[PDB]
């Protein structure tokens, strides 16, 4: 009965639920009341990582866009700490959108709205080497403000962007997929709004907190940390649950695993670009389409292993 | 089977118990 | 001619739930709230909360009592001389809710350990009169304004000079006047009234965190805007966690000379939240109810079709 | 099929000029509330300067009809540019006198119309010139940079971003000679409607004591005395850009026109509260004809059919 | 009869000979041998000029990617002379292909190769001030090289760039086209070898002749000149013939215009580009196209009046 | 329909290890001149390092097999990252012992194939890591800038241009594990097969005295001594990438092969004229057939087929 | 798991006859018939035919080397060398201008494109005829063929601050130091006639070089290049290197004996075409290049390679 | 009779 | 017209 | 007539003859 | 199977 | 005698 929804609405959700199951991605847009010009932007990464053994790997699935994860390493059996930074990795394709200064963010798009985002780990050790396990589970992070006084002459109070709920990775989630570290791992994430919201572009950030702040003013756990203005940055934080991967190797194991991600967004872009030669008018309305997604993403579990991708 | 067909097999069980 | 291209060629059990939660509370044994039927089906964790107060009314004075949409907090409460109305010289103090603490820290900057989100469904208010009818001689009036959230901006003259940003509240000026359409009795009768969502739709809201004092401090009044203060006193206690989607009751007790008035106060609440995975509240959650469009068009048509207060006896 | 709120609310939307009054009176969308329906309608006589490019911009900022300038012909507005505001009738009135006063009688409010129109009023013998217009999806944003005070501190102040594609005209846009006018529209930018809040004391972007470059942004918005108008929000709406070219020895003479259908939130306080009521309710039927319309329509047409 | 053409030429020869005739989509690409990955990238202009009264107005249609055209003023009645230099017009989105800076303009591309170049001239003014005429002539222009010795300390002998043809621009050619000033222009131009081929990209190219040069040991005519490196320049030279427009307009006459131009182009993106997203295969050889192609070419006037676009 | 010379040349293209000889003896076009076909290959058994990453560029330079280079784990080559070669057997009988000799034997070329293939020699207890592969098109091209002498002058030297594509894998591309190997091919990216002609002096790009900021250029290539190896010329193929990822405590260990179908101008001086041949007549469909092929063909495969 | 693959994917016309004629047999008719390039290049050019009518007499005991080089507007060069030698670094080679060359390229080194751009050839001949009696000769000659090329050369210069140079060289010379496998030799007394053809798939356009009056250039020496002999022109006012086209070089020996005394008469052909500049005279002389024909294409690649390297001068 | 009060109008529509 | 050409599109 | 109109009577006429 | 896979392709 | 020789040559292709 898979003739009672249309073409843009298979796709959305082929786009949002199985990504590497077709040769091409199948995507146009969000079947949604919106009817404007977008971009559709299509990110795919091939990485590979080899873990360390002896430390705890922790990789965040953030929606920042043009970004693919943050990772960083404790000692096993532990969880981050305020002295922890997490680093990015980027998408192929950074600066060919958001330029290299960290006051030209804007000068390509100006808002964006995320359409899907999966993750997966294809282990490529041996069968007589590898030991240790893959965790997952999902946190509600969301950025915010803090408002404190400044001791100046004369004094004055201060408003930062800070970032609030990230106190959910020092603790392992009751709801979690642990498994063999030979099995990978897929997962995926999905709005967490009653709508599809466009969010603007911000300009600026580099590290959170920013400089001449103190951590424990902004009540964060951590670090987040992007280094030259040249080469990553934070441009926005959109509507989705950030996915978190705990990867723990044990004294003597060698553990090593090809890493991809997949990204459906949609972009305003401006006539001052390049890019708006691409653009094209949102799908229309399809309700069906909708009530189908929210019950496919209530039905799925939180991963499965990488043999059911 | 895959994901897509337990996609397509929970979207035809929801549509047929409608 | 230049050529032109590029042109273009019944209800549910959840629903009555929440209808029940919305608009009846103290009709029913058990609240019966389970969440808002609308779209988003995610993890929340529901939380009821009720107030039972004994105050009594000061002779001469006019007190006022703001019913806000912050989480964790009940009412804000001023005094005024008779015949006059709040203002620049005027503080408002809160009553918290049971249980700040164990939800909010101890801390200005540990309000979103436990949860990052929220977003409200309900709140009520009552009044009930414990005096005999000889003592008591007043009036009381409940009216609503629409106050809201937002940020100023003003120069400061430091070394180099700068630009700040600073939270405000807009929409404080309905205090200073009795707004056409209210509720007026004697004080005798008691009163109850609601609020409902002042917005198209239901959206998530963050936790702010910092925010003790409107305006903050080492900022004066005249360049906030705003036409008196609220204070919340030390953190340990209470603070300001956020600003939800409801509109605000205010309430003002009238009392002459000679008159001893006393009453109880309560509060309700229909709020849900956001949880952390590590936090000890998140195994209380669920899942959101499934979409449900005619709960949601009988929640406005019955909205729009009540009277602003009743007396006590119709509760 | 619909219902009288729904033709009225279309009739607002895209034709405003085809009848006697504006028939408009809300949204009918999910929100039942109390509101106050504003029709500000402006009419300017204005003559263009010969030999120079002049820039307009349609903005959903309440109490502004439009900002313009003027640059040297052949040439787009650079980092030494400033626009300025044209009031509509009335502003004083409504947001107060004072930068800190913009808040005494409205909360909040939503649009739901934006409207230019162009009529020429030289003779066959003085015109020579063109028209141009494309929209931008213009936003308001905000910026974090650090400042070296004792000791050092960070700041945070607004931003409008998105306006790089000013400077330069748009695959998609509409040119004609001058004789012929203009009529363009706008519509919502968002999947439905909401309010904003009524910001304050802002009035010119970027703020006094903060550096343009800093910003990022191309040019300066400028208000002017606090007195005569001011920066009070920014609407869910795609701006209009409008240039028109005059050479040497050409008289331009033409009639500026701009329509709005605006929503507020009234304070209990205020002496407009007596004029509000209640908002429609929600119609599907209008709401998917103004989507498929609103996106079938051309970008302008000339002033003879309007 | 015209069934005899695969649609991939019918598109190309769309786009190379008729583009304002057509709402949407002009073609595909060029049907010949190569048949790889490339991007199709369709520029458009709409610039509004008013020329000078007592001035004669020169406009040079080069095959310079990422620049509509070069103008300069001089005296009515004059050729340009060695103190006149040209200014270039860029397309919409220079920066965002080809960097902010003289050495970056080869992050996105690599290789180009035209496909069409077309121009229209359409009158604003009334008709009872205007007054002059348009010419338009094609020039075989060609980008070479000139070497001769420097007296340093040890002397050695350098070899710089130059362009050879530039001598036509100073008297008009035989095949030329005329007429009235309020009629309008509407010309193209076509491929001047006997194959297609692939141009690299040059760097660090910004006045020609280049700084510490000197005009007139380099044997060209007159100076072409892009300005800050910020803003435009010169990344190569395409194999096709430059278009002449000469406008003149005497004392007291007021005169108007809308300037339209259009270009086929592909290019050899780069992995790391957000551009490779977009990326196609090149049509198949097409014998019948190719040889209606030339025919067409030969078969047609050098220009016509802009009511005949 | 098909002729002997078309089908020797699609045998030399597109399967060399298939056959006991190679069959290719020119390229069928419209030239019929005087050539000296060369098939070269290269054996050599790798043995790749633990905790780095190795990047591999298989460059259409004449004489010289590939480049390699090393960097950190998870990372991707920087400015300080150096190119070194490895050339085939007999690079010095060709093109002499100095950088202004490199045209006393040939003065043209132009190439017919150029494949390679890796075969893992390690056991099911040592392995670990991934093979990726993916085509980048780097060109020849020139940059000019000015030099601050007594007269101030202006400069123009050789630069690769497309180097940038290293720096990130692109959608077009295979990977899997380690054990598995793989064999790619290369082709043609023009229109027609034309000559490119011999160059002189160069060893190391960017030149000597020429910083690396003012070519533009992402890394540095060097090709050492002039008596051992050097740079002569850059064919019209497609250049093909490959990393390989080794983790910390594994034993990685293959063989790569390399071969190449090239053709050559001799002089009549030369001791390699008397082996020289006419280049075969036309022959269409064997050139359709190529183009048709080499479109159809995956990025890489296993090297199992 | 495995790892999800993506982005998986007749008789001859007119202008034939008149360019076979034009290329394999110049003398043979009463006026030369070439019209044009039968390609599918269709555009505007000029078309120019020259022919040159030089006396000559060898020097007796040495050994001459003439070579015909693709370079417009220049017949030949010569060089003498001692008998039973070769030419060697000492060696300089002068040219032999076609009439009217400053007619046509001007009278300054900077001058070369005031009048055309680009130019390809199409024919290049060569004959002798002696004109000595039967008692006082004696000789042979001996002719090649040699693939020359332009390219470029690259090394540092110590200045301050130091830099890198970039300056024109020629490969493939060395192909003149030795006689050929491929080559025809006879008696002095029975002359030569030679021609050569295309050495590339196709026929295209070059440019016009300026400034070239010497290889190595000036300030540049003989070592740094790595060429085995210099070419220079002379004057800047009476002649100059325009440019290369894509033909071979033939090469021609007379050895001359001690006693002889050998004279005779040399000739020369060209069969050109040229892309003319909108502002010259020559303009009005110009027409459109003929349209394709395969067949002919076919016959000139086959008869290029049916034919003998010469003949002697009784079969011109 | 709050309750009652809301059953009057969802039974009016 | 205008209101014409919206009425239009409806149908 | 238009340009189109002219290309392709062009084209009709030379497969024609 | 190389050799196989050209030879599928020609058909 | 060398146009014969063409003649012939081509003749003979022919044939």
């Amino acid at each position: 009965a898979l003739t009672r929804l249309s073409q843009p609405g298979l796709a959305f959700l082929k786009c949002a639920f199985a990504p590497p199951d077709f040769n091409t991605d199948p995507g146009k847009g969000i079947p949604d009341r919106f009817e404007g010009k977008v971009v559709s932007r299509k990110d795919v990464l091939n990485q590979s990582i080899s873990f360390t053994a002896g430390q705890d790997t922790f990789i965040l699935i953030a929606p920042t866009p043009g970004v693919a994860y943050w990772s960083a390493s404790v000692p096993a059996g532990t969880f981050p700490t305020s002295a922890t930074t997490f680093n990015p990795v980027n998408y192929p394709g950074f600066t060919s959108m958001f330029g290299t200064t960290s006051t030209s963010r804007s000068d390509q798009v100006s808002s964006f709205r995320y359409a899907s985002m999966n993750v997966g780990i294809y282990p490529t050790s041996n069968l007589m080497q590898f030991a240790g396990s893959i965790t997952v589970w999902k946190c509600p992070v969301k950025l915010s403000t803090v408002q404190f006084p400044v001791a100046t002459d004369p004094a004055t109070s201060s408003l930062v962007h800070t970032l609030v709920g990230l106190d959910g990775v020092l603790a392992v989630g009751p709801d979690n997929f642990s498994e063999s570290f030979i099995k990978g791992v897929f997962s995926q994430s999905a709005c967490n709004e009653p709508d599809f919201e466009f969010n603007d572009i911000l300009e600026g950030i580099q590290t959170l907190p920013p400089a001449n702040v103190s951590l424990g003013s902004t009540g964060q756990p951590f670090t987040m940390d992007s280094g030259a203005e040249a080469t990553s940055g934070v441009v926005g934080w959109g509507n989705m649950d950030t996915i978190v991967i705990r990867v723990s190797a044990p004294e003597g194991a060698v553990n090593s695993a090809i890493l991809k991600a997949w990204s459906c967004i949609e972009y305003r872009p401006n006539p001052n670009a390049m890019l708006y030669q691409f653009g094209h008018d949102s799908p229309p309305l399809d309700e069906v389409a909708l009530q189908e997604y929210r019950t496919v993403a209530r039905s799925l579990p939180v991963a499965v292993i990488a043999a059911q991708n | 089977a895959s994901m897509w067909e337990r996609v397509k097999s929970i979207i035809k069980s929801s549509l047929a118990a409608a």
